[PDB]
């Protein structure tokens, strides 16, 4: 369950982000239309640097960047999704308690 | 514009903003204004914040009132982070096209990485149109343009809404089909198997497998418009280059030099009294004609005998004075200057008998007999004297 | 030798390799080849990669095909972590030992601190001889030789299959002795007791106080051999001391400055188009001959008629070109050069359209009427022209 | 004390101290002795300790046996903690006012943020007086004097007492109201409610109406008292200005220059034997006439014909020596220099066998024909000679 929920959430968003993805070349330099939508509409607290988007690291090897994402986010997610389903139970508990 | 909450002192010895410039305080709708503007980076940064290798230049306005056509820093295009060294100062500026309509205050403004927000000046620009009207545009690589304003936010809701849509009806359905309190109720005796079991089953692998066809589809098609995409974008920038004209602090073979020493600002206030060990170190007189804390000006009347363009505010015509005794060359000479202003107090500079530094920032602006303008940073601990009259 | 899938822009904006030797692309085992170097700390080194502060010099090989006997940068033998300055040149090289026996493909390689591992260029290097022959040695400060390959391994076997085969003797012992479904059952039961009350006991607190002397005496006799012994030596080594010679960029009175200008590389592609704002600088007339990115040399085969001796894979003859015309010295000129070979493509950096930050980087060499080269630093933003067909 | 117990390599490679001095060994309670000195921060600065950037300084003491009254380095009032920039000397002093009298052994001492203790040179100080009549005093922005060692200390009792008694008082009133096990069979029958119930509630609102009402007045009469008062003070100072006398290492147009070459102490030991590479590059002929390591002292009885004023302890006349050739202007000479003392085995530093980096630090002393002192800093790997011995 949760490893397809992990794969598919890069393929079912795709559609409504690849548009964005556009490239556009801007003073010399080159962004995605994303980039810039960010850049244009100025947000009073929103420093690029803040971001927590992928920047490269040398231990990257491909070419690889979502599939291995989308496959750790799947097998992350069924641990969390374990847990959750327990703590779905707690939550259903029509336990009775006598005082506080 | 919440600038006045900040700490007083760490407005102070931070960024040193100077030169703030708006191309034109009105503009339509689409019409392109720019602020720009120089800063000094503060020698002595204080703790609290982090240190600045890591910054972002920005247009301090209530949302999107101008789109942001381009920024400059350092000599760079920086929609991105950038360093800022501790000492040197940087001449920037921002591109902002007017958008929506009323009366904003546009502020220079940057950011630090483990810091938060400096800002800067900032002044009231009247915006006229109709938003409606307002576009962007852009241009792609493949040459084509797009209006940002509105491109892509159809080809999203085509493909949000269906989906919002699907995922009702597999609710609705199931619901009316096999109620709660039904459904409940069977669960809760035997049965149970009554609610699901084939061809229940049935359904759900057909509506899957309609899903994922419906995925494969859509990816592919959007594959195909736009088949050729790259990443976002990201990290720091190259080093930028500072200003070296002229000067401009410890640049050029001539500069004056203040030391601060001793300070003393009345609680409550409006005054500041401090004693400055200038040095200088040019080649010719020196009269000392404006000081600037967070963006605030404080003018010698007698070297601004007029008398700038400069949002109110903010702008006071008491940074005075001296004996008018031109200094030097050569001339090393300690020389007690009163700054006095109800902006002092406006701007909370006297709050600063509640910051864990009672130390002052800030520019110090030197002029020859002709125009020539020379800066000097001063800093270091002032002290209150506590006055009765609330 | 995986560098082909690291991330271009990294690889090429971090360490640009230049003057990589090889003393012998054949050894015997035990024949004593060596591989050098220098290495240019690219100035606008990414956020990705941790500063260089803390790094390690090593010669890429699949494993002890050959041992390292030493090894040396920034003119310190390095075999702890060292500090490498961003924008700093340094040379380097490693003395090593041929040991196994085939044809390895060995590297220059620097790895930062929080970066990871950056190769440099590799040349396959035929060793020949019996593996069985190999040998160190090296020698204590009391003077003695011992052969690596083999020193100690006799005293640890000595000393840890005993305590093995002891640990399986009291296994086996308590097995059979007493079983698992037989003691299980006993215990099930009410006892329990049956299975173990002393003297099991008392096999017990002698077979303890046999290991514990075992112990001791062991110790007791390893502190008499070897009654010396230091802790492992570890830590950051003094800073380095750069090339100075001559230049070796940014050192000297003369030299080449280049800015990036505008660059545009096909995808998929071959080619890489910058336009070179050059200044010189110098006092002699420059043409460039050679432009490296990541190890990979481009050659303009004007002022390399011949044609040097640099493993393949790696070195290409189309750099090319200028319209010859040598600049300076005082000459300010901007100059298109196209770059386009195969291995451009072949070292995966055509797959720059796949990274976060669309930037190149490296050194361009230029060279006077005789031999002198002078090295300037290029980078920055480059452009893709999305291109279709083969 | 301890610092015969840190490692010996840290010491010697951290700070380099130098000219300490106390203003008197004997002082009368009240009476204001000063110790000061200087200190070079070595360049090659170990892994194992915080970069000192953040640094503070401390006089080394057991407890207030004497008062600070203040302190500088770097030309900084420096109750706070600054930074202290690798290669640079730095020099200070600390302002000591006798309080407890006995004969105490006061250090100078910097810690380092992410480091430890780093301790200097100590001298014992005999204090003579009684306790009782030891004083401050301090006085405040208001113009009035407070006498330190007692002030406030009343007010604090005053309101922690009270309470204390207070809180005892609510504890003994349940507990002889109804008892431990008393109350504890009540509950653990069926009641509980015999136990409380209002109006035992009666007493607790009250309790706690007068409790509240306690507080808002004594607040507002210790707001009335004392109506200003400002946050603690903190955080990193401004940048120190380094030494720039004459030399003092690289500093001013004439300097030495010493490389480590080699060096070899005996395990156990007392001698230390190393080979440097001197180079100068004044304009005098020059004799080495002492060598520092952790506040050790080593002289050349040919320079220090007498024999300076310094605690024992510490201070060794076998820093020897040369062949009393003085070497330059422009000479350069490679000069075995033994060092021999008890010293160097006394202060643990032969402990350095023991150390994870087997490496030498410290100052060395060349002197001119006539005073003139020129300092450089030496330091490296030197090897152990493992003697017999114990
Ligand atoms: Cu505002
Ligand atoms: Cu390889
Ligand atoms: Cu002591």
């Amino acid at each position: 369950g949760s490893l397809g929920w992990g794969l598919l959430f890069y393929p079912n968003n795709w559609p409504a982000i690849a548009a964005f993805h556009q490239a556009t070349e801007q003073h010399g330099q080159l962004m995605t239309l994303a980039d810039l939508i960010g850049f244009h509409f100025v947000r009073t607290s929103m420093p690029e640097y803040i971001r927590m988007v992928e920047r490269g690291t040398l231990r990257t090897f491909g070419k690889d960047v979502v599939p291995v994402a989308a496959f750790f986010s799947g097998f992350v997610s069924m641990m969390v999704y374990f847990l959750w389903w327990f703590m779905g139970r707690w939550y259903s508990t029509t336990k009775v308690i006598d005082t506080i | 514009h919440g600038e006045k909450s900040q700490q007083a002192f760490l407005r102070m010895r931070t960024l040193n903003w100077y030169d703030v410039q708006w191309s034109k305080t009105t503009v339509n709708v689409n019409e392109e204004m720019v602020l720009s503007g120089k800063v000094h980076v503060f020698s002595a940064w204080p703790q609290a914040v982090a240190n600045p290798r890591v910054s972002f230049l920005n247009a301090g306005e209530p949302g999107p009132v101008l789109v942001r056509t381009a920024q400059f820093i350092g000599e760079q295009f920086a929609p991105r982070s950038v360093s800022l060294e501790i000492g040197k100062d940087y001449a920037f500026s921002i591109n902002l096209r007017g958008r929506r309509a009323g009366r904003w205050h546009v502020h220079a403004q940057i950011n630090v990485e483990g810091g938060g927000p400096i800002i800067g000046p900032g002044q009231w620009i009247e915006i006229k149109g109709d938003m409606k009207d307002f576009t962007d545009p852009v241009t792609l690589l493949d040459g084509s343009t797009v209006d940002l304003e509105h491109y892509g936010i159809s080809r999203v809701y085509a493909w949000h809404l269906p989906w919002m849509a699907v995922g009702a009806a597999w609710i609705f359905f199931w619901f009316v089909r096999k109620g709660i309190i039904t459904s409940y109720i069977r669960v809760a005796e035997g049965k149970a198997d009554d609610v699901i079991g084939d061809d229940d089953r049935r359904i759900g692998a057909i509506v899957l497998a309609l899903t994922i066809l419906a995925t494969i589809v859509g990816y592919a098609v959007t594959n195909s418009t736009f088949p050729r995409t790259i990443p976002l974008q990201a990290g720091l920038q190259k080093p930028l280059t500072p200003i070296e004209t002229e000067g401009t602090v410890g640049v050029g073979k001539e500069n004056v030099t203040t030391e601060l020493n001793g300070g003393v600002y009345k609680v409550p206030g409006r005054e500041l009294t401090i004693n400055v060990k200038v040095k200088n170190n040019t080649s010719q007189p020196l009269r000392l004609g404006e000081y600037t804390a967070a963006g605030l000006r404080f003018l010698n009347p007698d070297v601004f005998t007029t008398k700038p363009d400069f949002p109110d505010y903010l702008l006071a015509d008491r940074g005075l004075s001296v004996d008018a005794t031109p200094i030097a060359p050569g001339e090393a000479k300690e020389i007690v200057v009163k700054i006095q202003d109800a902006r002092w107090d406006i701007e909370r500079l006297s709050d600063l008998a509640y910051d864990t530094d009672s130390q002052i920032g800030g520019l110090l602006f030197f002029f020859s007999p002709d125009g020539k303008r020379y800066a000097s940073e001063i800093g270091g601990p002032v002290i209150p004297k506590f006055v009765a009259g609330d």
